[PDB]
């Protein structure tokens, strides 16, 4: 079975922003932070860093990036592309695709051996080397989840 | 846009108006009952206002009994109604045809049809167009009639149509209806052909979201029903007592995305329905 | 697991109509064409995807009532497990009714005194509103100092009729007293209501939708549970007209109707309104072997 | 006065089909979701890039380690740190 | 063969049975024969597969100014419960070219309740020519007169739809005519068949029941 609550907490402390302190560079929240399906793109669970608009309207995102996505798994042409980032944390192989959507910054990265994904949305000013740190730690701490399939 | 009921002693008014009204311009107001028995009618008795206030005159016939003198008493009350007022809209209803054949039905709505256009003819009047539906409380026959008749007192009807087929091609909806949350009466479509059972089904699946709903009260009404082939039922609370239920095929594609689609697209609708006052 | 039902009666008690629109699936305009049933009428109706209900609508006539209590006795009351008794309240021989019900009593007691007694007092529509629930007092005392009397301490009476949803409530809790492990799934459902976050869970049958359990057993209507089943069967029949079959309905994103299983429905009611529907929907999933 | 009555329902023809073309505007297909085209990859020198474009040679030349070595570490250091979420409980519970 | 989507059309745009997009797949001139088939081989009866020759004729102006696919419409009422399909589905179309190869032989009419005279048949069979009919499709004659297309016959088959051409059959039953009887009085009214029945017994017990309940169903 699945948790919506811890994974709504979780999710909601994946919108932390970062305050360093050693460098004065502050940084935005992100835009928005989910778990989606892998075979239909809708939203599993979401949360937000600030209604039914805006629901719908995450929906559709979640729709697009999982329509952007489901081509670049089954494709191994290319494969060395600058903009992806495949990382095995546990013996676990993933690969990570980020994407810029107009003025958002679109990460999202396939749960190993499972049928799910995470995604990050943050500004357009937002790093992406930072959003691949922040979803590389994520799935690090995501090990209970590892091996889930959809009923 | 309120409508007179008017018919004779025993016709079936009150039960017509308890069954659909009872379970402003375009909401189900509180109909005016008149029962009208036959004498002689008073010239001018302060009616005028009365007749100039009422939007479209119903007239309720029973084809039960015997209706010559029904017709001739519809005749003299249309003498002076059209005389008042040259753009009300006049509505006869044929009640009481459940126990009848589908001949029997059609003969008896071409001999009225025939006897009001000849008294019409003899009175004198001219230019007047007096419509006729078969109508009976057991089946959908009186929604339809009702629905025709509100149907003709909103003039952005056209407007709709061209909304509805719009939101309708973008959708893969098979029928879009937008009803009203009480009497069941459907206030806009399609250009595609109202079918019973459709409409059935939407109207049972109001009733099924009012009576559920009602069920677990005191903590926007909206529903998604899927069927095992795939064909959802959709309902979205518009603008004041409307509501919107359309029957959505899959075609073969993703059931969420479809209805994600769906959602975005109604609500675009809505949205579009907030800036036009078809609402009340 | 076969469960013998007996459903006895007077003549024109609506035996069979009770039997019709629960199981036969008949609407209420369609009992008024059925006959009259002649001797006992034998149905096998399988409940869930292991019981299997033997209903035997008896005639109710008084041939037939007096050859039940003298040459049938040693066949059509053995091994019963629940017997329903349906007394109409149009009758003007209620004495006789009792006196009847009194050999039934007697003859249950002779030949299986494990059994469960259960009386409907059908046709309560004809009756004022006001003298209703006062005459189904009237009645029920005489009938507990008639039923304490031929044993059974206890039974159990619901004013019944087919133009409300008493008669689902009526014959949810009759079928519910013979399903095995109810507390195994009374505790999964208490289980499962804990994991979802749910107000209420309530779980029916699929074909017949009868309430099976429910979660608790803000003030609700009492009669709730009868009334889903009514506006679920209502439902099931408008959806038919599609040439489909009802499988999944969400209401205001809180209340989830869901087949759960090929013998179950579940209607879940939660608190949060803002949980998306995969959600729920694959903790449904999930929940649907472990019911089986 | 009835003309401008009829000059009014001119203004309320103008304005209901102004109303019919602006929400028919926003309505979105599946063929639209699929082939949109939108989500784009992007990386931050590729956007950088694209920057430098819409706002319109080698400049390097090649020639403390203590102070860039203590930097660098305290900066990844602080990145890794904010980066650490701990779950409020288990995610999958069992029956 | 040809693909078509399936459409339904109110009598408010066109009082036609059948239109087809002339633009598209223009094969199909304006004057022909079109079979409406649902089945691309290995037909099916459990399933559902019919088919319904109709003459071809053009869309509405409106319909197809405003239009919204459906290179198909069919009017409602009783061809769309004959056909029984969604409102958009999968149609298949064919041109056949044989006008007089396909007559129907034998049309059959009903015409109760009302006086048509021999020459009324005539006009009314000479009206019905060059048009495809179905079963049980009600015809109207003058606005009041009513038909019925109780059965199309082809080559010994009795097919659902045909095409009534210049050599076709068309015959008119009525459904409510005059009729006498003529019984014979005679001295073996009185005798006994072998199983042991008078003959009288028979006419009054067996026949003429059995013909009143067969008229009244
Ligand atoms: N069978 C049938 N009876 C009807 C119908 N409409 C009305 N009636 C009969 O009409 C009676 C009610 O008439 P009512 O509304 O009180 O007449 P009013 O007070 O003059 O409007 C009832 O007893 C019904 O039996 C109908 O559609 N079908
Ligand atoms: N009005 C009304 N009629 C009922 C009710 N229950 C049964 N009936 C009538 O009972 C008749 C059928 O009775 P039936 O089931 O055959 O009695 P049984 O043979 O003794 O079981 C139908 O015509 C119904 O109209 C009720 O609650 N209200
Ligand atoms: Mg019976």
């Amino acid at each position: 079975m699945l948790h919506s609550k811890n994974v709504k907490g979780f999710l909601e402390n994946t919108l932390k922003p970062y305050d360093l302190h050693s460098v004065d560079f502050k940084t935005s929240s992100l835009q928005s932070s989910m778990i989606i399906t892998a075979t239909n793109g809708g939203i599993l669970s979401y949360a937000t860093s600030n209604e039914i608009n805006s629901v719908n309207n995450l929906k559709m995102m979640s729709l697009l990036i999982k329509d952007k996505w489901s081509e670049d798994e089954n494709d191994t042409e290319e494969q060395h592309s600058n903009s992806c980032y495949p990382v095995e944390i546990d013996s676990f192989k993933t690969k990570i695709y980020t994407y810029e959507m107009e003025d958002l910054h679109t990460c999202v990265a396939q749960i190993p051996n499972s049928d799910l994904l995470l995604l990050f949305i943050a500004e357009g000013s937002f790093p992406y080397g930072l959003l691949v740190i922040k979803i590389e730690r994520a799935m690090r701490e995501l090990t209970d989840l590892f091996g889930y399939k959809l009923g | 846009a309120m409508v007179l009921l008017m018919g004779v002693r025993r016709c079936g008014k009150s039960s017509i108006c308890k069954v659909v009204f009872h379970n402003s311009t375009l909401i189900d107001l509180a109909v005016m009952e008149l029962p009208g028995q036959l004498n002689y009618f008073e010239p001018s008795y302060d009616s005028e206002r009365l007749f100039k206030s009422v939007g479209a005159l119903v007239y309720v016939i029973d084809s039960q009994d015997e209706y010559i003198n029904a017709i001739t008493n519809l005749a003299m009350i249309i003498e002076y109604a059209y005389k008042v007022n040259p753009s009300i809209n006049i509505e006869v209803l044929i009640h009481k045809v459940d126990g009848l054949s589908e001949d029997f039905k059609v003969d008896a709505q071409r001999d009225i049809m025939q006897r009001t256009g000849e008294e019409l003819l003899e009175l004198g009047l001219d230019g007047v167009q007096v419509s006729f539906y078969l109508t009976s409380i057991f089946d959908h026959s009186i929604y339809e009639a009702f629905s025709r008749i509100v149907q003709k007192l909103i003039p952005e009807l056209s407007f709709l149509e061209n909304m509805l087929d719009n939101l309708i091609q973008h959708s893969k909806i098979e029928k879009a209806f937008l009803f009203d949350v009480n009497s069941k009466i459907y206030v806009s479509t399609d250009s595609n052909p109202v079918d019973i059972q459709m409409y059935e089904v939407c109207s049972e699946f109001i009733d099924v979201t009012i009576d559920l709903f009602d069920l677990y009260k005191a903590p926007e009404l909206q529903n998604v029903s899927q069927l095992a082939n795939g064909v959802i039922i959709y309902l979205r609370q518009m603008i004041r007592g409307l509501a919107l239920v359309a029957i959505i095929r899959p075609n073969g594609t993703d059931m969420e995305s479809c209805l994600t689609v769906a959602d975005y697209n109604i609500d675009i609708f809505k949205k579009g329905l907030e800036d036009i006052w078809a609402n009340a | 697991n076969r469960k013998k039902l007996l459903l006895m009666g007077r003549s024109g008690s609506g035996k069979s109509s009770m039997r019709s629109i629960i199981f036969s699936n008949y609407s209420a305009f369609d009992t008024r064409r059925l006959g009259a049933t002649i001797d006992v009428e034998h149905s096998h109706l399988r409940f869930l995807g292991n019981m299997t209900l033997n209903l035997w609508d008896c005639g109710g006539q008084d041939v037939f009532m007096e050859n039940y209590f003298t040459k049938q006795k040693d066949h059509i009351f053995q091994m019963v497990q629940v017997l329903i008794h349906v007394f109409d309240v149009e009758s003007t021989e209620v004495l006789k009714d009792i006196e009847i019900f009194a050999k039934a009593l007697k003859q249950l007691r002779k030949y299986s005194p494990d059994a469960k007694i259960f009386v409907l007092l059908h046709k309560m529509d004809l009756v004022q509103l006001d003298k209703r629930e006062e005459l189904f007092q009237i009645m029920m005392k005489n009938l507990s100092e008639t039923s304490s009397e031929f044993g059974f301490p206890n039974l159990i009476g619901f004013p019944t009729s087919i133009w409300d949803e008493s008669l689902y409530k009526a014959w949810s809790q009759i079928v519910c007293s013979l399903i095995p492990n109810m507390s195994n799934h009374q505790s999964n459902l208490k289980k499962f209501k804990e994991i979802m976050n749910a107000l209420e869970i309530i779980l029916f049958e699929r074909t017949t939708f009868l309430v099976i359990c429910s979660s608790n057993g803000v003030l609700l209507d009492p009669k709730r549970f009868e009334k889903i089943s009514n506006i679920m069967k209502n439902f099931k029949q408008s959806c038919t007209k599609l040439k489909s079959g009802f499988k999944t309905l969400i209401l205001n994103n809180n209340i989830y109707v869901s087949e759960l299983s090929s013998n179950m429905v579940c209607f879940i009611v939660l608190k949060d309104m803002n949980i998306p529907q995969e959600l729920v929907l694959e903790n449904i999933k999930k929940a649907k072997e472990f019911f089986q | 006065k009835e003309h401008e009555h009829e000059q009014k329902l001119l203004a309320r023809e103008q304005e209901l089909r102004d109303i019919v073309a602006n929400t028919n505007d926003k309505l979105i297909d599946i063929s639209m979701i699929n082939n949109s085209g939108i989500v784009i990859q992007g990386t931050d020198l590729q956007e950088a890039l694209d920057k430098r474009q819409q706002e319109e040679t080698n400049t390097f030349t090649l020639l403390s380690k203590e102070q860039l070595k203590k930097l660098h570490s305290n900066i990844l250091n602080e990145i890794f740190s904010q980066s650490q979420v701990n779950k409020p409980g288990p995610l999958t519970v069992p029956f | 063969a040809y693909q078509a989507e399936l459409g339904y059309h109110e009598s408010r745009f066109s009082e036609n049975l059948v239109m087809l997009n002339l633009v598209e797949f223009p094969d199909i001139k304006p004057g022909d024969l079109v079979e409406l088939k649902t089945y691309h081989k290995n037909p099916s009866a459990s399933n559902g597969d019919k088919k319904i020759y109709f003459i071809a004729k053009d869309f509405d102006g409106e319909t197809k100014r405003r239009a919204k696919t459906s290179n198909v419409s069919i009017l409602s009422g009783q061809l769309q419960t004959l056909l029984d399909l969604p409102s958009r589905s999968r149609i298949w179309i064919k041109l056949k070219p044989n006008k007089f190869d396909l007559q129907a032989d034998v049309v059959e009419f009903n015409i109760k309740d009302c006086l048509l005279n021999r020459g009324d048949m005539w006009v009314l069979s000479s009206k019905l020519v060059d048009t495809c009919v179905f079963m049980d499709q009600r015809l109207a004659f003058l606005d009041s007169i009513r038909g019925t297309i109780k059965g199309i016959y082809r080559n010994g088959k009795k097919i659902v739809s045909g095409y009534i051409g210049e050599q076709t059959r068309i015959i008119f039953r009525s459904e409510s005519a005059r009729l006498i009887f003529l019984i014979q009085i005679t001295d073996e009214m009185w005798n006994f068949e072998e199983t042991g029945e008078q003959l009288f017994q028979k006419m009054v017990n067996s026949f003429f029941p059995k013909i009143f309940k067969k008229w009244k169903d």
